[PDB]
RNA sequence: AGUAAA
């Protein structure tokens, strides 16, 4: 039993702190006009405090292949982390796991702050809109509730009959879109929590959706191989395209905030790049994932750069126009990775695995002979 | 709402520059390029540069290079902009101008592969055969460009479809003595970076492309692919020898096709980095990080590495003509360059952004050169931070000016060439006598047996002469005539005799006597040259008298009488561009012809038909009221022509273009408003400065030195002049005299403390050290200026204990920056002693303000304080945490012999606080800290801050501003967010916020009658206005801040200050921007800015704008809400003649006395400083 | 400086005119809304504030003696209905549980009160 | 006070 009641003796605890990065980078700002201008970072230890974000090194996205290991954030009760979303400015990572709890955990020092029971099946999906006001959660019985920053609840309803897969806001906050286990994407108002259009063809269960950050578009996959990948218009709930893009079970659907490219995975153990614009024609195929590719994540700074998830525990970081990988990590952990999601800055990649352990990963210190269990 | 536009000081600094034939081919000339501001340099033999010609752009200039194309005159430049724009432009003869060859554009959505944010500046290389040039579009698009109608049709080569995938790009250079032209490209296939550098070595490749220009076949020679990791750029080894130079962080390698490689490691940092064979060069420990090199020699290169330190490399060969070894030797220290040229040999020309680019002569001292310094170009650096401030010194007579007295203090340069910039917009006289003389209304000084002698007064019916001596007294005895009127009085014959023009004759003089008087229709007019007089009657009758050897001999000049002549004036041209020491006589007439006669004859040379019309280009063959026709510059070889026309002012520039004259006048662009007694009053020495002095409601100077470039700085205190004269004196040293509209007349001197020769009035204060933040405390009248130094970084922090770094004697330790606090007085811009705060070892000023605190000890409730947030920086693994530290100036005694010491820091708090503070701020009398991702309000108390309220806020808070208990701040990736503070129940709220990211770089607001906009800048160089409107449906119930106004300032903006208009309660919102320059947002009425709109379009579409760039789309934000003008495309319209004003007026249906009335109230409205 | 060149407090402006007569504010949807970083609401002071529970503004109440530490690391469900208070008072901070109960406390920055 | 010490 843990109430925050018994003595605990003061320990000083690892941190990643952005601060002096993010200072560094204002630093430079005002007498560099480029990266061209910005000096060499030495692969030295001592030239800790040159180190700046990813946003001050724009031509060089290879700073952002998070392989150092920092910590392991563990539930008292080891239950599997489904999904792992930061707070929108990053203060937080809440996690959600398969016992409907939520599980805060510091942003900076990656230490337990507070736990919730938060719905009575598995915790499916969780996504923040873009005004950062509301956080949107789906669990495996259908239900979907909304959350505001202090994490209260302030409305629940029952958005299928069964499991609901994942969840996305449409550019403003005035629509979502629900995936679920009945092979059809439900369009929903989110004020209103009416359901406006019923998006049914897919013809087995829908494992990801995605809203277009513009367009109005959405995108879903699914598990039968007749129509893996399909089209949606949000307004008409009719089908724009069919795209037959994998043999097997399509688990990730992630459009670029560009505006032109769609990201998949799928259990054929690969991961495809789409121009949504063409999609007669396939941009690239990512290979190097052993067994299924089961989570992406797009960079939040770099537009070409995502990291991949794997059955087997694999983490791999791949670059649009690059053929291999950038950077992995075979065994990153111990089971399906289930979620990805990179801090805002982009410094700070977290993990959460079907084993009941959720990571952080940052950037590489200059000056390490990086000889640790997760890179030789 | 509604705002223009307008730039207050264009850009300094230089990031290009090239040594070309621009004007011809016999002569090259430096050209250097900044943002938008191309700069054409003469070199003069003591040697200065002098400039030649300067162009605006609507542009930025990513790439420079220049071509002599087949049976061409000159060189052609080749300007790379935006995203993928190239453009050739060359010189043009007959006007005076640049022509545009060639506009070629690739922004095809197709070639950018789906991205959407280009990293990647267009970079464009030229063949050293002038067979073709390339340029990298998108880092993966190489467009060539074909030379022999001088252009072949382009083609596009994608270079990840080439015999390898070329990916990542560093440099790209033509190579010498191939039958080809011959490509190297230095590429980076699996990029890395430093962080990790153990499971991806070195991924460097070279390759070399032979460019088949006629069958479009690039066949790939010379592969390497295992160069050092940090591989930078590359050089193209001059003929002779061959091959390419590669610089890396750590070492330098010499390439060549035939040859194996050969290279050296410059420090220790290459043992486990690198497998690349690299031996030890003996002697130097130094690093390639962003360094500039170029070629002085076939085997010698100079390089200017990072901190300033110049090295000659020599490239060590034997009898094979292949390059066995290197030699480096250290040469002296100088600027932080931007870019490197060799000019005529013996010379070289260090462009620089961070502080100012310095002409170089080296010569071979008794293998190895020594370097001085010949001339420099002043820069303002990057503006980081400005302050604005009151001037120690002003004269007691415009002590009761309404408007106040302020000039601007900025942080500029980096480094060891940091500064502080004293600006100031106008001239201030020092008066130091001032003499009430109603009635006479002109004056004339002149030199009597250089100082002058007599001072010359004329009144309606009286002449009263002053003899200016130790004592200035008037001189009632004979000699001058004093019956009457003056029309004209000056020197003749070397300054030995003195000349006086009456209503009734002319008179000479050689001191206090009369030497003669010849009688002469009333004169109204007189013309004075050596020896020549000519003199004009009120019917337009023409005299000349000759200086005979003396005494004044008549000649009547042989003019016709078709037109008469409105007015004239002689000019002595001594720099002999007035071709074909000479003399003429510029002359206009009633029917608008303005014509030029050589003096000793009267036969024509010159011819214009329509002059008063202001036509931008006046070629051979109303109501003009003044012509001065002037050589200025070095040796007066400059000639300028001034012309009063019916309330608007001409300025001409004389340029040669080939028995007629074989010069051309060129229109000068200006921004003078003027809106017989002559209104242009030449000056030879005032301060050391040549030039003429503008009379009128809006008196200017203008001034031109050795620089050649011409200098307009206005002098608006004292109101309107009447008259002005030179006056050196034992009281006045190189002074002068004016009248001012009440008829008094000062003898004042110009303030010696600034420089003139600059755009604006400006004293660079060398602080060799790098100025992050200034502060202007009003009480006790001192800036508060916070600097770094960097040093040799020693320990690593850990979390506290330390690490001592333990290396090698050829290990280069990281520079560790230590910040300090100093105080600096105006009275004589020093450092005050014993009053500097030395921060913590780590510790970094993340900002420094001048707050408004409440106290009780004053009659009003606020106090002014100076704030400071420091954080202390010791890596990412280190929890980061800072302080606030809030100081008072105090008085003091002064120390026995040092005045400056009266003032003293007072530390009143300095404590640590529960995170980083990353801004400040202050609100109705508290204290707002950003602390973190929280922003807290203080109370200031005797000696401690109480917590009032506090907020959780956005990621990292750097700025933020407050007005009447708001806070505006600022975050480093999400855009802004608007804050209320309510005293009576302490709560600190969010009102509303920006939903969409941004990378604010500072924010401020724009202040109308009742409307409040928030001011930002972008990293994408653009400005926004926000406004809180709850009452709009695009607004959610005001929890969105919607954006007003867009304009895109090619330029980063880092700090903002905002006056009154000189427009019930507008204010003016003023910026400096990272590339040297000063802009300006003034709020408009709708009405006006539709007008003005209209014009603006009208410009846009029927002008010849330089290198054929879209002014529109230069504007355009990065949807786009355009409601901001564009005033320096304004200013367009002042330039054009009265005809194509009309035209346009017409065109657009409005009339051009409006769109005057528009343009030059905001000129009016804007002169501050 | 920059106040004695270019005063504001002559100036009324539309964005004071809208904070203090609450313009464009609208009832909060989802009842259990937390309020927290939100304006007071001057209107329920002064006379009446009309909307009533929806009201997006604070409606406070003088019994609250006690800062609240679910409000100090953000997370406070109650909102208006909380029974502590919610001001930035390191004054009336909650007594240190650990100092009253363990004999001393173990971080040396605690803002709990050590009595 | 709802896990402040996970
Ligand atoms: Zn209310
Ligand atoms: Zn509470
Ligand atoms: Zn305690």
């Amino acid at each position: 039993t843990f109430d925050g009641k018994r003595m605990r003796k003061a320990v000083n605890r690892k941190t990643i702190d952005y601060n002096p990065s993010v200072i560094k980078y204002l630093e430079n700002r005002i007498w560099q006009r480029d990266q061209r201008d910005m000096r060499a970072i030495q692969p030295d230890a001592g030239y800790y405090n040159d180190l700046v974000p990813p946003i001050g090194m724009l031509n060089n996205p290879m700073n952002a292949v998070t392989t150092k290991f920092v910590r392991t954030s563990t539930n008292k009760v080891k239950c599997p982390v489904f999904v792992v979303r930061w707070t929108p400015e990053g203060r937080r990572l809440v996690t959600g796991a398969s016992s409907g709890e939520f599980t805060l955990w510091n942003g900076l020092t990656f230490n337990f702050e507070t736990i919730l029971q938060a719905h009575d099946s598995p915790v499916r999906a969780m996504t923040w809109s873009h005004n950062d006001m509301w956080m949107l959660t789906a669990d495996h019985g259908g239900y979907v509730k909304y959350w505001q920053s202090n994490m209260n609840n302030v409305k629940m309803f029952q958005a299928h009959k069964e499991a609901i897969r994942e969840a996305s806001f449409s550019p403003t906050d005035n629509k979502f879109a629900t995936c679920s286990d009945d092979g059809t994407v439900r369009i929903w108002d989110f004020l209103r929590c009416h359901e406006e259009r019923i998006l049914r063809g897919h013809g087995a269960d829908v494992k990801c959706v995605d809203w277009h950050p513009t367009k109005g578009l959405v995108v879903s996959g699914s598990k039968d191989s007749q129509q893996p990948i399909k089209f949606w218009d949000p307004k008409t709930g009719q089908s724009l395209a069919t795209l037959h893009a994998h043999k097997n079970t399509v688990m990730e659907v992630k459009l670029n905030l560009n505006g032109n490219w769609l990201l998949t995975a799928s259990r054929d153990h690969l991961c495809k790049l789409f121009d949504i614009r063409n999609l007669k024609e396939e941009l690239q195929v990512f290979r190097g994932h052993k067994k299924e590719a089961t989570a992406v994540a797009w960079h939040p700074v770099h537009e070409g750069l995502f990291a991949s998830g794997g059955s087997d525990g694999s983490l791999l970081f791949w670059h649009v126009g690059v053929e291999k990988e950038v950077g992995g990590m075979e065994m990153a952990h111990e089971g399906m990775i289930w979620s990805l999601a990179w801090h805002p800055l982009g410094h700070i990649l977290c993990s959460g695995s079907n084993d009941h352990t959720s990571k952080f990963w940052t950037r590489n210190r200059p000056g390490d002979k990086m000889r640790d269990r997760y890179n030789l | 709402m509604y705002a223009v536009y307008k730039q207050a000081h264009p850009p300094t600094g230089l990031e290009f520059s090239m040594y070309c034939n621009f004007f011809n081919n016999s002569e090259r000339n430096l050209v250097v390029a900044g943002t938008s501001q191309l700069y054409v340099y003469r070199l003069n033999r003591r040697e200065k540069l002098e400039l030649a010609a300067s162009f605006s752009f609507f542009g930025n200039v990513m790439s420079m290079a220049s071509v002599q194309l087949a049976g061409a005159k000159r060189d052609a430049l080749l300007l790379s902009f935006k995203d993928a724009k190239l453009s050739v432009v060359e010189y043009d003869p007959g006007t005076h101008d640049l022509k545009t060859l060639s506009l070629h554009y690739f922004e095809e959505p197709e070639l950018r592969d789906g991205f959407v944010q280009n990293v990647h500046t267009p970079r464009v290389r030229v063949d050293p055969d002038g067979r073709c040039a390339a340029m990298l579009v998108y880092g993966t698009r190489l467009v060539v460009l074909p030379f022999r109608s001088s252009f072949l049709p382009s083609y596009i080569i994608d270079v990840r479809a080439l015999d390898e995938k070329l990916l990542n790009i560093i440099d790209l250079q033509f190579l010498h003595g191939y039958y080809e032209p011959t490509l190297l490209i230095l590429f980076e296939p699996n990029q890395t970076w430093p962080g990790r550098v153990a499971v991806r070595q070195d991924t460097c490749s070279i390759v070399a492309i032979s460019l088949n220009i006629t069958q479009k076949v690039h066949p790939v020679i010379w592969s390497l692919t295992s160069l050092p990791f940090d591989c930078t750029q590359a050089l193209a080894v001059p003929k002779p020898i061959g091959g390419v130079v590669v610089f890396a962080v750590n070492s330098l390698l010499y390439l060549n096709q035939s040859v194996p490689p050969y290279g050296v490691a410059l420090n220790s940092l290459t043992t486990g980095t690198t497998a690349f064979p690299l031996r030890t060069q003996e002697g130097v420990r130094i690093t390639l990080d962003c360094a500039q090199a170029t070629f002085i020699s076939y085997d010698k290169m100079v390089i200017s590495l990072k901190g300033g330190e110049i090295y000659v490399l020599t490239l060590i060969t034997d009898g094979m003509r292949s390059v066995r070894a290197f030699h480096f030797d250290k040469a002296a220290a100088s600027v932080l360059t931007t870019s490197m040229v060799t000019m005529e040999p013996g010379y070289l020309f260090l462009g620089s952004r961070l502080g100012n680019s310095l002409l170089l002569k080296y010569t071979e001292k008794l293998a190895t050169y020594s370097f001085e310094v010949c001339d420099s170009i002043l820069n303002i650096g990057p503006c980081a931070n400005a302050a604005v401030g009151e001037p120690a010194f002003l004269s007691e007579e415009f002590q009761n000016s309404p408007e106040p007295d302020l000039e601007i203090v900025v942080c500029s340069g980096h480094g060891k060439n940091g500064a502080l910039s004293v600006l100031q917009k106008s001239i201030r006289p020092q008066v130091v006598t001032t003499f009430e003389l109603p009635g006479c209304y002109d004056m004339w000084t002149v030199i009597a047996p250089r100082r002058h002698g007599f001072l010359i007064l004329s009144r309606e019916d009286s002449t009263m002469i002053l003899q200016t001596g130790q004592e200035i007294m008037e001189l009632d005895t004979s000699g001058f005539a004093t019956q009457g009127p003056t029309v004209f009085a000056g020197n003749i014959g070397d300054n030995r005799y003195i000349v006086q023009v009456s209503p009734l004759g002319i008179r000479l003089l050689e001191g206090v006597n009369q030497l003669h008087f010849i009688p002469v229709a009333p004169i109204v007019q007189c013309a004075v040259a050596d020896p020549y007089v000519v003199i004009m009657s009120a019917e337009g009758h023409v005299t000349m008298f000759l200086l005979k050897s003396h005494r004044l001999a008549l000649h009547k000049p042989p003019l016709h009488h078709q037109s008469k002549v409105i007015t004239l004036c002689l000019y002595r041209d001594l720099s002999g561009m007035f071709t074909t020491p000479t003399h003429w006589c510029l002359l206009v007439r009633e029917n608008g012809t303005m014509e030029i006669y050589q003096l000793p004859d009267w036969r024509l040379v010159f011819l214009v038909k329509n002059f008063p019309v202001g036509q931008r280009v006046l070629v051979d063959s109303p109501l003009v009221k003044e012509v001065l026709l002037v050589a200025l510059g070095s040796r007066q070889s400059r000639p300028y022509l001034l012309v009063h026309v019916d309330q608007e002012l001409l300025i001409y520039e004389a340029f040669p273009h080939d028995g007629n004259l074989k010069v051309r006048f060129k229109k000068v662009p200006h921004n003078i408003n003027f809106r017989r007694v002559a209104r242009f009053r030449y000056f030879e020495d005032i301060y050391g400065y040549s030039g003429v002095f503008i009379c009128g409601p809006s008196p200017h100077w203008l001034l031109v030195t050795g620089r050649g470039a011409l200098r307009l700085h206005p002098m608006a205190i004292d109101g309107p002049v009447d008259s002005f004269a030179p006056f050196h004196n034992v009281n006045c040293p190189r002074g002068f005299l004016y009248f001012n509209r009440q008829g008094e007349l000062r003898i004042s001197v110009l303030p010696a403390y600034l420089s003139y020769d600059a755009p604006w009035p400006v004293r660079k204060i060398p602080l060799r050290c790098t100025a992050h933040y200034v502060a202007y405390h009003v009480e006790s009248k001192v800036y508060a200026v916070a600097t770094s130094t960097n040093t040799p970084c020693a320990r690593i922090p850990r979390m506290k204990e330390f690490e001592t770094i333990e290396r090698d004697e050829r290990y280069i330790h990281p520079q560790q920056e230590a910040f300090s606090i100093q105080l600096i007085s105006p009275v004589s811009w020093e450092a005050i002693p014993n009053a500097r705060i030395e921060l913590q070892e780590w510790e970094h000023v993340t900002c420094m303000k001048t707050v408004s605190l409440r106290s009780e000890e004053t009659v009003s409730g606020l106090k002014g304080y100076v704030a400071a947030g420091t954080c202390l920086m010791q890596g990412e693994e280190v929890t980061c945490r800072g302080r606030i530290l809030i100081m008072d100036v105090i008085e003091v005694v002064p120390e026995p012999g040092q005045p400056l010491t009266k003032n003293k820091f007072k530390v009143l708090y300095e404590k640590e606080q529960k995170g980083p503070v990353t801004a400040l701020c202050h609100c109705n009398g508290h204290l707002v800290s950003a602390i973190g991702q929280k922003i807290f309000l203080w109370s200031l108390r005797a000696s401690e801050l109480t917590g009032m309220a506090f907020i959780d806020t956005q990621l990292y808070i750097h700025q933020m501003i407050s007005v009447k208990n708001f806070i505006l701040a600022a975050d480093v990736m999400k855009s802004i967010s608007l804050l209320r503070y309510q005293e009576e129940s302490k709560t600190l709220s969010l009102v509303s916020r920006d939903a969409k990211p941004l990378e604010v770089y500072s924010v401020d607001f724009m202040v109308d009658n009742a409307q409040l906009g928030f001011l930002v800048s972008d990293r994408d160089r653009n400005l926004m206005v926000y406004m809180y409107l709850p009452e709009a449906k695009e607004s959610f119930g005001g929890m969105r801040l919607l954006r007003r106004a867009d304009f895109h300032v090619g330029a980063h903006v880092n700090t903002f200050w905002r006056t009154p208009c000189r427009w019930e309660n507008k204010h003016i919102t003023w910026f400096a921007t990272l590339d040297g320059g000063i802009g300006l947002l003034l709020p408009m009425q709708e009405k006006t800015y539709r007008r003005l709109l209209m014009l603006q379009n009208a410009l846009t579409t029927m002008l010849p704008h330089h290198a054929g760039l879209n002014p529109r789309a230069f504007r355009m934000l990065h949807n786009a809400v355009r409601n901001v003008l564009d005033g320096e495309l304004l200013n367009r319209y002042l330039y054009l003649s009265t005809m194509e004003r009309s035209e346009l007026a017409k065109k657009i249906g409005t009339t051009p006395d409006i769109i005057l009335d528009d343009l030059l109230e905001t000129d009016r409205v804007t002169a501050h400083f | 400086m920059q106040e004695i060149i270019a005063s504001v407090d002559h100036i009324k402006f539309d964005l004071e005119i809208a904070v203090e007569q609450q313009l464009g504010a609208q009832p909060l949807p989802f009842p259990g809304m937390d309020k927290s970083g939100a304006a007071v609401c001057e209107f329920f002071l002064k006379a009446a504030c009309g909307k009533g529970g929806m009201c997006p503004f604070r409606h406070i109440s003088g019994e609250k003696t006690v800062v609240c530490k679910h409000w100090l690391r953000g997370l406070c469900k109650k909102g208006d209905q909380c029974e502590f208070l919610h001001e930035y008072d390191m004054t009336k901070m909650p007594e240190c549980y650990f100092y009253s109960k363990f004999g001393e406390c173990s971080n040396k920055e605690c803002p709990f009160l050590h009595i």
